[PDB]
C-alpha cells in the first residue's frame, strides 16, 4: 500500500447509530427433533445479553449508558422427510421458562413466538426497549442483594429476556438436527457517558475481571 | 482566595469541572413524593488527609457510600433507601514549591473492578472502607480482592486514556486544587445508596513525587465531598 | 511539564514532514519546523500536526536546547507527560473490525 | 513571433491545444493546507535537443518526475511528498525548407506499458531515465525492458488512433512548434511525484523524415516544460 | 509570556532595544535590482546554547556570516553576492532564582580586533568558527590569534564603556532576555556577507556567576537571531 492523499470530510459513519446498530451472528446451536423424551438438547436457550461475543461487547463498554430496540433474525438449517416447521419464543424478563420441549410454557398467550416454516424468507422478531430504568446499564458498580452480598456488579435492570427455540414437529422418521444462527442488532440507539476502550483481554462473560496487561507494545528506547 | 461556607463548614479555596456539562439538579407526582433535606447535608466533609509520598500508586473512594459515616448524610442514608446527590469535590494538595508531581482527579461513573484471581469474587469489604481510601498497586497481585494494579485501573482498561471521564490535572508546578461537579449520573432517577456506587473518585499520581534531602518526604491530598441537590423518599402518607 | 515549579529550562520540539527524514542533530531539527519551548515561562505548549491519514508518517522529537537549570532546593530530574486528541475536526470513513480483539 | 518569458527563462516561439478543454488551476481545509511555490517553478525547462534521423522509429518522457533534476522543481520534489502541476509543453523542431516529415506529439495520460517478454517485470529503469529519452524499436525485443515497438507504443494500443489524446501534428511542410497544456488528470487531487507517472509525453514520426545529399542528416527536437500552478504539501504546523 | 512564531519557528519569550533608534527596513533603479526573499530567512535560527560557568570570561559571534550554515539564509549567503539584513537577536539566559550574575549583551558594529602577538595577522579562521562562539580569556595570550583578553574585549577599548553601541543588560535578579534591533550599520547599500562582518555580538560577564553546592554548575544562555528584511541583489537579466 501507499499513502494517498485522503480528501474528504465526513462523520456520518462515526455516529452511533452507524456504529453499533450492526447485525452480527451472536448465537450458534445445535437442536435435535426425536428421540430422549425429557432432554435438553431439544431446545435453544441462549439469555439475550450484550457480553456475548468479545468484538460486539468491546463496542457495548465504549458507553456506560445506554438504551436501544433489538431486532434479531435467525438463520435456521437442517440435517440429516416432510417440510419443517420451527419456533422461535421469545420470554420477556417476567416470563415461564419451559423445562423440555413438551411443556405448557411453550402455549404462553405472553411469550410471542414465530412459527417459520423451511425454506421461506429468515424469521424476524423485533423487540422493544424492555427495562425497567431508562437506559441498560453496560457497567453497574453495585451489589445485586442489599448490605454488600453476593452476585457483584449483576443488576437486574439490564436484562432482556431469554429465546427458546425448538420443532414443533412432533416426531420424524430419522434424526433431524438443526442449527440456528441468532443474527443480533441493536436499533434506534442512544449512548451515554463515554468510558474508555477496554485494554485487557476477557476472561468471563458475566463479569469484568481480567489479567494486569501492558499498556502497549514495547520498543527498543525511546528514542528510535 | 475565595472563603467557601456551606452550613457549618468553612473551607478556604484559590477552575470548576462541572461533570457532562450539566449542574445537579432535583428530579423536577403523588404516587411517589420526594423529600428535598437542604439543611445540612449540603456542608463540607473533608476527609482524612492522605500522605503522598515517592512511592504512592494511587488511592479510590467509592460514594456515594463513603460518606456512610458522616453526619446526617451518612445518618439520612439509613432512613431513607432511596437518593441522589451531586457531591462537589474539592481536591487541594498543599505541596512546596520545590516538590514536583502531578495528579489525576477523576470520578469514573460506574466502576465495575476485577477481582484479583479471576474465576472468583472478592468479599465486599474490598472495594470500600467509608472513609479510608483503599490504594492501588505497582504491579499484579493474587487473593481474593480487588486487581488494584495501575495501568488497568480497576475496569481492565488503560489507565492514561482515563481521562474521558470528568477529570482534573494537578500540576504542582502550577495549580493545587481541583474541583468537580458530578450532576449524579444513573439509570433510574432514584437508588439505593448502600447497594450501588454511583461514581469512584480515583487519584492518579502519573508523575511521580520528587523532592530532595531536606523538603518532607510526603504531600498531603485533602478532599472535600459537598453533597448538592440531595433528595430522598417520603416518609409521610398520602 | 510535570517537573519543579523552579525547574527552567528549553526543550526544542521538532516536526518533520511525512516524506523527509529525522533529524540526526540539533541544528539540523532547527533548521525544520519546531517550536524553542521555553519551560520557565509556559509549562505546557500545544502543536496541531495536519496531513495525517491512512487507506511514512511524520515525527515529533525533542531535543535538549538547555539543560534543565534548577536551585539548591528543587530536585534535578524531571518528567514530561503527553496528551494527544482531534486538533479542529477529524474525517472517518469504513468501519471494521478491531485488530486488538482475538 | 512571440517572444515568451517565465520568471529568468525567456524562449522565441512562432496555436495552444489546451489539454480536455480545461486550463490547469490550483486545488481551491486546516486538516491539509496546500503550499504554492509560484516563484520559480514555472520557468522554462529546456530538454536536450533531439536529433530526428530517417531511422528514428520515436521517443518517449515519463512526467512528473522527468523534471527530477530540473532546479527547484526537481528540488521541491525531494522535499513535499504530494503534488500536481499542469506542465505548458512546446515542441519546436527548427527543420529546414527542404526538409520533409511529420510528428505525433501526444501526452497520453496514465501511460502504463507492458514487458518486452511477459510473464516478469522490467528493473523500473527501463521506463524512464530522468532528462534522457527512451527511444521506441521498429520492431519487436526481447528482455526485462519495455515493449518499446511502435504499432504497439508501450500499451498495447494502435499507435495510429492515439489520436485520441491531447495531441498536435508538427507537419515540417506547414508548420515547426507544438504546445500542449496537460491540467493535471489524476484520481486523487495530489500525489506523490515519484511513485506515479501522471502522463507520457511520447513523439512519434508518422512520416518518416526524408532529404537529399546536401542537407544536414538529421533534424532536432526541441522539448521545453513550464510545470504551471504546481502546489504541493504543507510543511508548517497548523 | 509572548509566543512569537515566524514562519516554521516559533519560541516563547517574556523590552527591545532598538538599535540607534531606527528599525531596518527596505533600500528603497533598473541598472541594479534588488532581490526581496522574505519568504523563509526571517524564522528563528537559534543557536546552540552555551554553558555559563563562574569562570566564563565571555563570548562573540560574528554576524552575518555566523548564520553562514544556517538554511536558506546561510544558502542565499553562496548565490548572492550581495545583501543585507536587520539580525533581530534574543538572548535568554533561564537561570534559578538562586543564581546570580550580570551579562552586557552589546553588539559592537565594525569590530575590528587585534592580533594576540602584534606585528603580524591571525589565519582568518580565529576571528570567527561559524555557528560555536570564539571564548575570551581572562588574561593575556600569544600566538597567531585574536588577542581575546577582557578589559580589552578586542578593539582595545576599555571593555566596561562598551556600553555606547546598542546594548542590553541580563541581570539574572531582575530579568532573563534581551532583545536587538540592528537595522544594517554600513557605509555601503549592499556588501559581500562573507569579506565583511557587520558586526560582532559579544556577551561579557560582567558579575560572575555565583551559586551553592547544590545549584546546576552553570547556566545556559540560549542565542537566538531573525534575519529582517534580508534584501540580495538581482540574477535575472532587464
Amino acid at each position: 500500500q501507499t499513502r494517498h492523499v485522503v480528501n474528504f470530510h465526513s462523520r456520518s459513519e462515526s455516529t452511533i447509530e452507524n456504529f453499533m446498530g450492526r447485525a452480527a451472528c451472536v448465537f450458534m446451536d445445535q437442536y435435535k427433533i426425536n428421540g430422549e423424551e425429557t432432554s435438553t438438547d431439544r431446545f435453544a436457550v441462549w439469555t439475550i445479553n450484550i457480553r456475548e461475543m468479545a468484538q460486539l461487547r468491546r463496542k457495548c463498554e465504549m458507553f456506560t449508558y445506554m438504551r436501544f430496540d433489538i431486532e434479531m433474525t435467525m438463520v435456521i438449517t437442517s440435517c440429516q422427510m416432510p417440510v419443517l416447521t420451527h419456533q422461535i419464543m421469545y420470554v420477556p424478563p417476567g416470563g415461564p421458562i419451559p423445562a423440555k420441549v413438551d411443556g405448557y410454557e411453550w402455549q404462553t398467550s405472553t411469550n410471542p413466538s414465530v412459527f417459520w416454516t423451511e425454506g421461506n424468507a429468515p424469521p424476524r422478531i423485533s423487540i422493544p426497549f424492555i427495562s425497567v430504568g431508562n437506559a441498560y446499564s453496560s457497567f453497574y458498580d453495585g451489589w445485586s442483594h442489599f448490605t454488600q452480598d453476593g452476585t457483584y456488579g449483576y443488576t437486574t435492570l439490564n436484562a432482556m429476556g431469554k429465546l427458546y427455540i425448538r420443532h414443533v414437529n412432533r416426531s420424524s422418521p430419522h434424526q433431524i438436527t438443526s442449527t440456528i444462527r441468532v443474527y443480533f442488532k441493536p436499533k434506534h440507539i442512544k449512548a451515554w457517558v463515554p468510558r474508555p476502550p477496554r485494554l485487557c483481554p476477557y476472561i468471563n462473560k458475566r463479569d469484568v475481571n481480567f489479567v494486569v496487561t501492558e499498556i502497549t507494545d514495547s520498543r527498543t528506547s525511546i528514542t528510535d | 482566595v475565595r472563603s467557601m461556607t456551606l452550613g457549618n463548614s468553612t473551607i478556604t479555596t484559590q477552575n470548576v469541572v462541572v461533570g457532562y456539562g450539566e449542574w445537579p439538579s432535583y428530579l423536577s407526582t403523588a404516587e411517589d413524593q420526594p423529600t428535598q433535606p437542604d439543611v445540612a447535608t449540603c456542608r463540607f466533609y473533608t476527609l482524612e488527609s492522605v500522605q503522598w509520598e515517592k512511592t504512592s500508586p494511587g488511592w479510590w473512594w467509592k460514594f456515594p457510600e463513603a460518606l456512610k459515616n458522616m453526619g446526617l448524610f451518612g445518618q439520612n442514608m439509613h432512613y431513607h433507601y432511596l437518593g441522589r446527590a451531586g457531591y462537589t469535590i474539592h481536591v487541594q494538595c498543599n505541596a512546596s514549591k520545590f516538590h514536583q508531581g502531578c495528579l489525576l482527579v477523576v470520578c469514573v461513573p460506574e466502576a465495575e473492578m476485577g477481582c484479583a484471581d479471576t474465576d472468583t469474587t472478592f468479599p465486599a469489604t474490598e472495594l470500600t472502607t467509608e472513609d479510608t481510601p483503599h490504594v492501588f498497586t505497582s504491579d499484579s497481585i493474587t487473593g481474593k480482592k480487588v486487581q488494584a494494579a495501575v495501568c488497568n485501573a480497576g475496569m481492565g482498561v488503560g489507565v492514561g486514556n482515563l481521562t474521558i471521564f470528568p477529570h482534573q490535572w494537578i500540576n504542582l508546578r502550577t495549580n493545587n486544587s481541583a474541583t468537580i461537579v458530578i450532576p449524579y449520573i444513573n439509570s433510574v432517577p432514584m437508588d439505593n445508596m448502600f447497594r450501588h456506587y454511583n461514581f469512584t473518585l480515583m487519584i492518579i499520581p502519573f508523575a511521580p513525587l520528587n523532592f530532595t534531602d531536606g523538603a518532607t518526604a510526603y504531600v498531603p491530598i485533602t478532599v472535600t465531598i459537598a453533597p448538592m441537590y440531595a433528595e430522598y423518599n417520603g416518609l409521610r402518607l398520602a | 511539564f510535570c517537573g519543579s515549579a523552579m525547574a527552567t529550562g528549553k526543550l526544542l520540539i521538532s516536526y518533520s514532514p511525512p516524506g523527509a527524514s529525522v533529524p540526526t542533530s540539533r541544528k539540523d531539527a532547527m533548521l525544520g519546523t519546531h517550536i524553542v519551548w521555553d519551560i520557565g515561562l509556559q509549562s505546557s505548549c500545544v502543536l496541531c500536526v495536519p496531513w495525517i491519514s491512512q487507506s511514512s508518517a511524520g515525527y515529533i522529537t525533542c531535543w535538549y536546547q538547555t539543560n534543565i537549570v534548577v536551585p539548591p532546593g528543587a530536585p534535578t530530574s524531571c518528567d514530561v507527560l503527553c496528551f494527544a486528541s482531534a486538533c479542529n475536526d477529524f474525517s472517518v470513513r469504513l468501519l471494521r473490525d478491531t485488530p486488538f480483539m482475538a
